[PDB]
């Protein structure tokens, strides 16, 4: 293959060069698990098991035994598939826009497959893990003129049957009422036997700015940090800032049995084999991804939005 | 079949993208193997 | 200023780190969204046409007619590349549809637009231009706004 | 050679006594990479690529898919080669100065080769720090009397595009107007997307000094940590001390995405081949240095200038 | 690759029935020299010396000597990039179209690719030779809807900063008139220090004809090409001249000197036809291929063409 | 590497459009080689 | 070609100054590894 095509040998090349997403950040290691599907959906079967009644004494001679009973419950994962198209060099052509120490028309902004592909997967990346944090697809600041997205994939931020809390525009600038309802949704979650976890909390950049105040010599990170060791178990609390998140504070357990991401193997950028060819030296290719996979049990998300207007 | 190796040839475009989600899964594993929270 | 892509050299990176509406740019050429299929001619350019409706020009018969911007009822294409070195600018006929960027006359989605004089978009009669955004401001003078032109109604 | 060309013997062998520049704790090491270039300009290509609208799904047949542009920018920076010139005692003319465990005259001030040129260097390398954190050339304590150099040819205090914070005379004894004006440019700094990182602080003897003062049982220096820390996804911020400055607050972050180190290989100390010769004992060489090389994005570097009057 | 591209194949199996350019009849060997590019511009830099004043004499001790400086030039020269599309049967129809005769659909006009690349080719050197000669792009007789080119891409007969000479429209048939307007020009001619070349002279078939009237009443034993050939050895160090006829010249004569040091042809090494790698493909049985070609690279110093225009209007 | 010599097999079409232009010089060297004016 | 390999021994001037910026880098590499915060 790599003595026909040269994009695929290209490709092989240089898939090194692409930082990881910083997504991963967000997820424990056990909490994400790959699947084999590029579009449609998979229904997920998750057993239960549960006692009827106390057990039973085993003295003498005795035939009625208490029993365990079984439950099934199935969830759908929607998945969909998305394509970009970017304009390069060919490869015939490169060796006539070699200059020095870069190749590539400065002018006509036209540029090798290599590098080309590289930029555009890293932009792809950064639009998938604006997915994976908001639930939503959209390439303007405002996050206006979302793309329409299927039923059953959402993201952190709009999963719903999960803890809403919601702070008053009059109140946007008073971390205790902010605080205040913080404490109210960590008291509503419902870990269950689960609790004993590791916890992730992300906040946008003014709320990160507003924590280090002092609290009314500590300091509001320090009470949130120790307010949600109180409900789990005193395990580690990890705070990220996001610059993807606006108004938003999100706090969830990073424990693979109540949050679960099982992403197709095919998410990331993949090259298609399909190149756009002409009697010029420019040429199109395509870039596949794979959006959705995202479970989570009911009531195991904090969502705080604090309104602005 | 990873593109990491140097002793993998791939044989067709399908193997090549195998090879791409395989890269892919590694990286990710020593992006956790190297994290230090 | 009157180039798509100024040969233009600073003491400084520019501050674009970020995936959202960096875009709206004037070096941006193409539509936004483009079809494997379309047609794309080329022209030797009169004047700078870039972005804009263009139509037939001729001179006294010695050199080979060129294109100029203009629209009405003398509208031909769209303007959406050019290259400097040569001259020539890369027209799409108007019996093809095109989606992008386009010089706006100094505007809400939905509006009907059509081709001025000078080739550039103005609010509405005779041309298929809807505006898909508002207007963005480049310059002083200079405006863009994301279009889809289908046609002569 | 070396059979031949003592001098350069003698460099070979001394070269190792130098001390390393200070410089080199201002940036991490991915941010330092040299270029081959002794007097000139070379301009530096950006290549950046973007999303031109929201992705295409690929469902059924369709052949108009979004696209993904591509932009560049080039820069030029400025090189300027520099050189100096010191006395010495010739080759054959130590063994008649070969005192007691001392060479050279102390009377005539002359040393031997080796001594000499480890001691010029020293000053070079000095002199190449402090052009480095100010971006001027002075041999003076006032900081007058300075070299003109060329355009594109700056340091970190006088980078143009900065937010540049003014402390006025009535308040130059005030810690809390001055972190006013700290608090005011951090918040006027624009990182974008690689915010996640490790940030570096430099400042005056006169500004530690009053940074360990209690802050109006925590001390200023803690605030000031805290407050950067909200900015940089709590990461890592480094305080360091220069006596060059005066009066000056430096915050930068060490990425190597937004401020780059080029300078040019030759930009440390290195002998020339020329070689002053007479009938006399003296001999004289020179000593060549390469300036330029800092590149920075912009809105990116913190300037804080506390007037004196 | 001639496993799998039967174009290619074919192409390399038929270059050799392709003629040789005439445009090579107009330059000597040496001034003909190929560079690396398709599509762009070049810079050539031209060193020169001088002397500052009189030598010094060497006695005794001297230490102040007189100095020689130096100065350069540079010249851009620009190259353009053109391309040809031709349709043809495509290989696995021809079995279809054979014919004892010929192969091939007459009443539709297709060939086998092979005939078509030949004939294709032919024609576009063709046009290829009338640049070089006349600096312009042009498919018709009248010389109009002429292609607009690049700057710094001249042929020779529109060399700018040159001699011009313009005989007038009631003296077209005056032999002796034409040899006075030629005269002056070789007289304004400036060849410097490199006179002492062979010359070249480019004239219409029309001309052609005149010059081989007796010389003028008539005389014996000398023709108007001898004279013209003593009057250019005249200027030229009494060196080689040599005639040459064209039929894209219209009343129009052209002199100029066969050295590299003067005028000197750096075409692209793509200048000749090359196919393209992209052939289009369908259902049907009707295939088309892409010819690409180079133009540009004259350069000559100023001063040293002769140009001479008979008006015939 | 050229069309003249037919023991020459290009592996790609780049290799076989560098044997055309070497074709082409050869031929023009062999023209003026053979000239006679 | 570095002057912290003894085994060196350069043949010109020109070698001798590309074995000087190779010992400085060396050295700045060093410097970065030794480097505590």
């Amino acid at each position: 293959l790599f003595d026909e095509n040269y994009y695929a040998k290209a490709v092989a090349n240089i898939i090194g060069e692409v930082k990881d997403p910083i997504m991963y950040k967000w997820f424990s290691p056990d909490q994400i698990e790959d699947v084999d599907l590029q579009m449609g959906y998979q229904k997920t079967v998750k057993w239960d098991a549960f006692l009827n009644a106390n057990p039973t004494t085993i003295a003498n001679e005795v035939n009625t035994i208490s029993t365990i009973g079984f439950s099934s419950e199935v969830v759908r994962l929607n998945y969909l598939k998305l394509q970009y198209k970017f304009r390069h060099l060919k490869q015939t052509s490169e060796k006539f826009y070699t200059s020095d120490s870069y190749i590539g028309d400065i002018n006509n902004n036209l540029l090798p497959f290599a590098q080309a592909y590289k930029l555009a997967s890293s932009e792809i990346i950064k639009l998938i893990n604006h997915f994976v944090l908001t639930g939503t697809v959209s390439i303007q600041k405002d996050g206006k003129n979302q793309k329409r997205l299927l039923p059953n994939m959402y993201g952190l931020l709009n999963m719903p049957e999960q803890i809403k809390e919601e702070v008053a525009s009059g109140d946007k600038d008073k971390m205790d009422k902010i605080f205040e309802k913080i404490e109210a949704g960590l008291s509503k979650l419902e870990l269950g036997d689960e609790f004993s976890t590791p916890m992730m909390v992300i906040v946008d950049p003014a709320t990160s700015l507003k924590l280090v105040k002092p609290y009314a010599c500590e300091k509001w990170e320090d009470v949130l940090i120790q307010t949600i060791k109180a409900i789990n178990n005193r395990e580690d609390v990890y705070i990220e800032t996001s610059n993807l998140l606006k108004h938003k504070i999100l706090i969830y357990p990073l424990n693979s049995e109540l949050i679960k991401f099982k992403p197709s193997k095919y998410m990331l950028p993949t090259p298609n084999e399909q190149v756009d060819k002409d009697s010029t030296d420019v040429a199109h290719s395509y870039i596949d991804f794979v959006l959705g996979g995202l479970l989570a049990t009911r009531k195991t998300i904090l969502q705080v939005n604090i309104k602005q207007s | 079949a990873s593109l990491l190796d140097s002793n993998f040839v791939p044989i067709n475009f399908t193997e090549f993208v195998q090879a791409i989600s395989n890269t892919y899964k590694q990286r990710r594993i020593q992006f956790y193997e190297n994290l230090k929270r | 200023a009157l180039m798509k892509n100024p040969q233009q050299d600073s003491g400084l990176l520019s501050n674009s780190i970020d995936f959202r509406d960096q875009n709206l740019i004037f070096s941006n050429s193409g539509g936004v969204c483009t079809s494997s299929k379309d047609k794309i001619e080329n022209y030797p350019a009169k004047g700078y046409p870039y972005k804009r409706g263009v139509k037939l020009s001729f001179g006294d018969g010695t050199t080979e007619l060129e294109v100029e911007a203009g629209g009405g009822d003398d509208l031909y294409g769209v303007c959406s590349d050019i290259d400097e070195f040569s001259g020539m600018a890369t027209v799409i006929p108007i019996t093809n549809n095109f989606t992008g960027y386009l010089t706006l006359k100094k505007v809400n989605p939905g509006d009907k637009l059509n081709f001025n004089q000078h080739g550039e978009l103005e609010k509405v009669k005779s041309v298929n231009a809807i505006a898909l955004s508002k207007a963005h401001k480049l310059t002083e003078d200079l405006f863009i706004v994301l279009a889809s032109v289908f046609g002569n109604r």
